[PDB]
């Protein structure tokens, strides 16, 4: 803040306060923050030991111990990277369908724009994207 | 070899000159106005300037170091390095089990820090118990335990078969099945930058080294159930810790802050200096009559006496990437050791002093009323390829299948 | 439980076989918590605390050759 | 033609002896320490972490790792007949 450094060169790392969570660089970042998919604090600390944690009451635990927000669960879209947020929830459709024709269907359950059928990365998690009977 | 009573001062009494530390080498007798002294099964009496030495029969030991990027092995007789692993980064800890399958290819574990946003690993690879180097390369097997992140403390345990480990930044001490499948957290509670672990399976403990704010050495049983400080006073950094099995079940440990190496019994009971001015100590490990340490600010080995007694040679110069020294023979843990457990217990048996126990893996809980049996499945074993094997100076391929075939010197035969 | 088997006060129930054998196999340890002695010849004592027979004689001789007990003034 | 390492900025630059065209080769270069060439190629050591690092002298290309010796490496010199 000032240019001499003088506001920083003798301070300790701060006490973190209810909701928030601590890294081993003595850090603190929200708690929401934590097991997020990303790597906020960059020693990726935050997403340490998620699969034996549980999961904000607003928010869908995944597999992997990820947690994303419960309306994004069963939305036709891989919010979790393991895609176990779209892998198990009910049929859609009288079609038997969980993916309208319009869109392409992968056996995550995944609904996927058509055009990306056999392009580079799979676009499904895992699903037979870039097969070569779709290509 | 007669001292007054207390009882009565005009009678004589038996000195127990085996309780004096450094009598003997291995063991002691005491007699009524006398005392024998003897080395255990296994090991041979020999004269010596300083008197009788023991001797280990078997192929000589070995000494095991590693570094950053490679794991080396050293040989006291032949006093010559060879060669057993290479092209990693970042290994910190070293432990071994001897015949895990009859073979003559004994067990390494290893642990890797993290990197970065990479988490780091508990390895598992093959070491020959004869003579070889790069004639043999060394696959690796990841034991798949997640989110680690610094795994500065190994210990293995061969009669439970079970690999227990400390890691720095999630301040826990966990213990797991010696291929990865089960997992369990024993100590969570009051640790502070937990450093170094060792385990003795006769008397069902564990112990190990904390080095932060508040330096203690504590023990602990092996499933968690009782704990215990032995020293608070005097610890500055504890980084490493070692076990003589033979001399009384007798703990040894090094500071790097006050440069000193000590040794305590189980009890906390008798404590002592060893070594002082160590050169700023890292790791521990004894063997026979004698003690060897790693000073970390210029990677030498150093080896002593270990009752403290005369003088300390440097026995090699290896470069400051030199994490531990291990050493590496048949008679140093003790095979013949038996498992008390009977087979009742679904998914873990952990030693305790006098028996055993049974523990579910974390997040797990025992089937109501059930002492024994958990609500979690069934994993089944993970074995690992077979190792290349040839002997004699050999060299092997993997053929067409995988499968490591060997190809001999002119002056050898044989399928291996 | 029950068919000749033992109990442990935990609830739980052990073949009889286990019951005294060098290995508590209840958690509350009642399958060890007494077992008979297995004694040495009519000339000798015997010390639990080390595992050890000694001469008669020795039990009371100005020596602690049982470091932990049964040994001079105890049984003198 | 002359070659230098810097590590305080991570590079390797080339000038001629009389200092009039200057040339960067090598950025990223890993904290450089010491400096070799021979035929097409430049060889370095990298300081912090103990490594012998190779790529093209013109700077063209892609850069290689040659060895892994530990921190104690100090310099590393190309012995040949037709280097002098
Ligand atoms: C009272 C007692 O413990 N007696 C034992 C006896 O049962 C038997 O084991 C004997 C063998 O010589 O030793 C003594
Ligand atoms: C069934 O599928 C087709 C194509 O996806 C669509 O045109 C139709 O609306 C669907 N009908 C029902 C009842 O879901
Ligand atoms: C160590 O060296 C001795 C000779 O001094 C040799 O007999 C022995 O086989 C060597 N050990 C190994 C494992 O190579
Ligand atoms: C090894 O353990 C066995 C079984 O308890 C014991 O009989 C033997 O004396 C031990 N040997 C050594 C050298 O400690
Ligand atoms: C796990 O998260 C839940 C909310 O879904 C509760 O906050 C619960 O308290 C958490 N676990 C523990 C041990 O508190
Ligand atoms: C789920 O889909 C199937 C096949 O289309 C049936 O339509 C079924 O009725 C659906 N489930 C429910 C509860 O309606
Ligand atoms: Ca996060
Ligand atoms: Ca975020
Ligand atoms: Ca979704
Ligand atoms: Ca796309
Ligand atoms: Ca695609
Ligand atoms: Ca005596
Ligand atoms: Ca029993
Ligand atoms: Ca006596």
């Amino acid at each position: 803040d000032c240019g001499d450094n003088s506001d920083e060169e003798s301070c300790v790392p701060r006490e973190c306060t209810e909701s928030e969570f601590r890294c081993a660089d003595q850090q603190c970042i929200p708690s929401r923050w934590v097991c997020d998919q990303e790597n906020d604090c960059g020693d990726n600390s935050d997403e340490r030991d998620c699969e034996m944690k549980t999961c904000h009451p607003e928010h869908f635990q995944c597999t992997s111990g990820h947690c994303v927000p419960k309306a994004l669960a069963c939305d036709g879209r891989a919010d979790c990277l393991d895609a176990s947020d779209e892998s198990a929830c009910p049929t859609r459709f009288p079609n038997g369908t969980y993916c309208p024709a319009a869109m392409f269907e992968c056996k995550n359950h995944v609904c996927i724009q058509s055009f990306w059928i056999c392009d580079g990365e799979n676009d499904c998690v895992d699903g037979s994207d870039e097969e070569i009977h779709l290509c | 070899g007669f001292k007054p009573s207390t009882l009565d001062k005009n009678s004589c009494q038996d000195i127990n000159e085996c309780e004096e530390f450094g009598i003997c080498p291995q063991s002691c007798r005491n007699s009524k106005g006398s005392y024998e002294c003897f080395c255990v099964d296994g090991f041979k009496s020999m004269s010596t300037h300083y008197g009788e030495r023991c001797a280990a029969d078997g192929s000589p030991p070995l000494l095991l170091l590693p570094e950053n990027v490679r794991i080396r092995k050293y040989n006291i007789s032949s006093e010559k390095f060879s060669e057993y692993l290479e092209e990693e980064e970042h290994i910190q800890a070293i432990d071994y089990d001897w015949d895990p399958e009859g073979i003559g290819l004994s067990v390494v574990y290893y642990t890797v820090l993290s990197q970065g946003s990479q988490f780091g690993a508990i390895k598992r690879a093959y070491l020959p118990d004869f003579e070889s180097g790069s004639n043999n390369p060394v696959r690796e097997v990841d034991l798949g335990l997640k989110y680690l992140m610094q795994p500065d403390g190994l210990a293995v345990d061969w009669v439970g078969r079970h690999i227990y480990w400390s890691d720095a930044k999630s301040q826990r001490i966990e213990v797991a099945t010696l291929d990865g499948r089960y997992r369990k957290w024993l100590i969570t509670t009051q640790l502070d930058q937990p450093a170094a672990i060792a385990v003795n399976p006769k008397l069902g403990l564990m112990f190990w080294t904390d080095q932060g704010k508040q330096p203690k050495i504590e023990s602990a049983w092996m499933n968690g159930e009782h704990r215990s400080v032995l020293a608070s006073a005097n610890l500055g950094w504890p980084n490493g810790l070692s076990i003589d099995y033979l001399n009384g079940d007798r703990i040894y440990w090094s500071d790097s802050k006050e440069d000193v190496i000590e040794s305590i019994k189980y009890d906390g009971t008798d404590r002592r200096l060893i070594i002082n001015d160590a050169m700023k100590p890292f790791s521990l490990d004894i063997f026979e009559d004698q003690l060897y340490w790693v000073a970390k600010e210029k990677g030498e080995v150093w080896r002593q006496n270990k009752f403290g007694k005369g003088n300390k040679e440097k026995l090699l110069v290896v470069n400051p990437w030199l994490t531990q020294v291990r050493i590496f023979h048949q008679l140093r843990y003790n095979q013949s050791v038996s498992n008390p457990c009977k087979q009742v217990c679904s998914h873990l048996c952990l030693l305790r002093p006098g028996g055993y126990s049974c523990a579910c893996p974390q997040g797990s809980d025992f089937v109501t009323g059930s002492t024994v049996e958990c609500d979690a499945a069934s994993e089944l074993p993970i074995t690992m390829p077979s190792p290349c094997r040839c002997m004699h100076g050999g060299s092997c391929y993997f053929d067409e299948n995988d499968l490591p075939k060997c190809k001999c010197s002119s002056g050898y035969s044989g399928e291996y | 439980c029950g068919s000749g088997n033992f109990r442990c006060d935990n609830g739980y129930c052990i073949p009889a076989s286990w019951r005294c054998d060098g290995t508590r196999d209840c958690l509350d340890d009642t399958d060890e918590i007494g077992c008979p002695p297995r004694s040495c010849g009519s000339g000798f004592f015997l010390c639990p605390a080390e595992g050890t027979c000694i001469p008669s004689s020795w039990v009371c001789d100005q020596d602690k050759d049982c470091s932990d007990g049964a040994d001079e003034q105890q049984n003198c």
